[PDB]
């Protein structure tokens, strides 16, 4: 259970990419957005096709197993995107997390 | 006796499917992603 | 070298409201100076016709024609007959199409089955089924209705009739709705319309919510004791 | 006259180590001598079949053509070729089969859907949906088992592989197998075992009863006892 | 000398689906050689009225003629006109009536409310009322329906539309339908479906049924010692 809260500022020009471990046995990888009101996990990124509908296109997956960090990036930045993005595997989704953090707006 | 299930060990079983007369029982997974072949 | 007729489906019955059967040329050289005409049992005009195709590759040409007619002329049974003429066919050929006869109507039953508990763990996108399970005969109209507002028409997709295998030749047929995780878990409602042929009204709803697969009722029992 | 490209099924390549393929002709008259041979893409000829079946009670004649190739030419993507020659038809018909290789391999999500609340009010029937999503390419194999034995293809209708809306190339099935009431309502587990390549095992199922599928009642009896212990 | 013009109600064009018109001739001395009919914006002839009534008891001559017409018709808006003719009349009388456009459809909105508690303790008889609400304009069609066929009209009662008493101008109206109590307490869904000229698919309906509420009852049963 890592908690690496990184500081990685965004803007919409700026782009971020958030590192996550990866078991390596081609199980279902993803990354997460918790929702405070909601008490749940969404998924914002996953193995499959999937992308969440307010970040379709502007996300991209890039997975190396040479080096064992799985790492995602975002293209854009609304400013919105401030929130516990946490990393994970199995099928489930919120009961799975390995590794949460939250990105920053601005700075 | 066990509740639940382990998530690094796997459990599988033996289901008896068939396509037509022959009959091959093959080792089907209960726990798909715990355990990989 | 011949003419062929399609009708309008009853898909498109329910959908246009403004039912136009046509007949399309299959094979006739790239020419003009065409007879087209759409004469019912008395043989009497139709509405003008329009539309005409292009070239093709093939040298085929396809003069089609377009008309208005009733809804309910069909049911008063019109045989109708789209007549060509081409230079290539100097002695006319006659076409046939009509509403057909009169099948042992049976009635839909739409089930609407909501998303599986274990695919609503990996929070990507839930699927609602609308199970159309035995009507007769086919051409039956299924679409979906979030609230009261027509689903735009490629998040759905809708299957082709089957026959039923313990039931004679009546067919089952269901489509499914792929919707957002995040909105089937807030109430979001999702109605299934259905329109057959064979229905009191032509056209029977359902409607699945998210407090539908919820349990009635639980029944805890905590023991804790000190013994073995 | 038609004549048909069936291609080897992965349930056949897997299960009957026999991953042949067969042509067969149809709407024909009811005649003989009829050259159907199987060829690989070169021109060269390969073995032939045998055990010519009969004709149909529609007053037409149906023959299988059959060729045994290995699995490792099949997943190569090569361009095997039966041509049909006959007195009908003077230019001989050919068919072509083959594996078009570039195209991803996903695995099959399968959901045992119960049957629906107001479905099990009319005491007549339930139906059981087993639905697998996302795999590719088509041709998966599904099949259903009543507490551990199979059952015939008398009961349950497979759907045709159809396309996924949100997916570029991913596709989706539906397997309904309808029973009496009774039988659901008293236990009698069913289960859908599915065999899509892409399986890491190649073969997975899922199982639902009367106890599972929306229950209306969670009986918990948990005991717990020996609270302090050592 | 009068002639009413009864026009295809919306409670007759959806169940009869074979929509005609009315030409209700009022009010002329007893006479003979009458032969009425319609027309349309084209002067359109109709096919004759079937069973046509002859002279009045009232001594009223009152001649009915209603008139198959193609239901685009109607909706298009397109104007008839009754001829009528008689042997007082020097001139054929002429009925003009269309369906008038102009009036602003507001979807219905049918809230079905489940029987009270209260009648159900004293256990003799239900009603579960539709409300359909909001609607506009009036001529409302409503029916019940219980394992898809269609009740008996004697069974459930529906009231004519009202004005909607804070809402600007617009209609409601109601729709009770009276169960036995053991009828209710087994299943038994009695669907309620409203057909209304502002609906999208002119057909809505809405479900209740014995099990359309009472959320998650539990029942923890500690047994702690
Ligand atoms: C099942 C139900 O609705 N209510 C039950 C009741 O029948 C039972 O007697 C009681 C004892 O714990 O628990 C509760
Ligand atoms: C609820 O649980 C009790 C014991 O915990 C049991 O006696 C009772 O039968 C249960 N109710 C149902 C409906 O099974
Ligand atoms: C609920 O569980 C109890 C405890 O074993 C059992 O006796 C009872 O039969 C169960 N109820 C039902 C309806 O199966």
């Amino acid at each position: 259970r890592i908690l690496p809260e990184v500081k990685v500022e965004g803007e919409l020009g700026g782009s971020v990419t958030i590192k996550c471990p990866l078991p390596e046995m081609h199980v279902r990888i993803y990354l997460c957005r918790e929702m405070a009101g909601s008490g749940t996990c969404g998924t914002v990124v996953s193995t499959t096709n999937f992308i969440k509908a307010e970040y379709k296109g502007r996300v991209t997956l890039k997975q190396y197993p040479r080096k064992n960090l799985f790492l995602v990036e975002v293209t854009q930045l609304t400013e919105s995107d401030s929130g516990v993005y946490a990393c994970g595997a199995g099928m489930n989704t919120d009961r799975g997390k390995t590794q949460k953090v939250t990105l920053n707006v601005h700075s | 006796t066990c509740y639940t299930y382990d998530r690094n060990k796997c459990y599988t079983a033996v289901v008896p499917l068939v396509y037509g007369g022959e009959t091959k029982m093959v080792e089907t997974a209960l726990t798909p992603d715990a355990c990989y072949p | 070298i011949r003419v062929f007729a399609i009708p309008p489906s009853f898909a498109s019955i329910f959908l246009t409201k403004s039912t136009k059967l046509t007949c399309l040329v299959t094979d006739l050289t790239t020419y003009d100076s065409v007879t087209i005409s759409w004469t019912r049992q008395n043989g009497e005009a139709v509405k003008t016709h329009t539309n005409i195709s292009e070239s093709h590759p093939n040298a085929t040409f396809s003069a089609v024609g377009e008309a208005s007619i009733c809804e309910d002329d069909w049911n008063s049974g019109e045989r109708f007959t789209c007549t060509v003429t081409h230079t290539d066919l100097p002695s006319p050929l006659k076409q046939t199409i009509s509403r057909p006869k009169g099948v042992a109507l049976h009635r839909p039953d739409v089930y609407l089955l909501p998303p599986a508990r274990e695919q609503l763990n990996l929070r990507e996108s839930a699927t609602i089924t609308c199970l159309v399970t035995g009507f007769s005969p086919a051409d039956v109209f299924v679409q979906w209705m979030q609230r009261g507002q027509p689903l735009s028409p490629e998040k759905y997709v809708t299957s082709a009739p089957m026959p039923e295998p313990q039931a004679p030749g009546r067919y089952f047929a269901h489509s499914i709705l792929t919707v957002s995780e995040e909105e089937w878990n807030t109430g979001e409602t999702y109605t299934c319309v259905v329109a057959h042929e064979a229905l009191p009204n032509r056209v029977t709803e359902r409607t699945v919510d998210k407090s539908t697969g919820k349990p009635t009722l639980y029944n805890v029992s905590l023991v804790m004791s000190d013994t073995a």
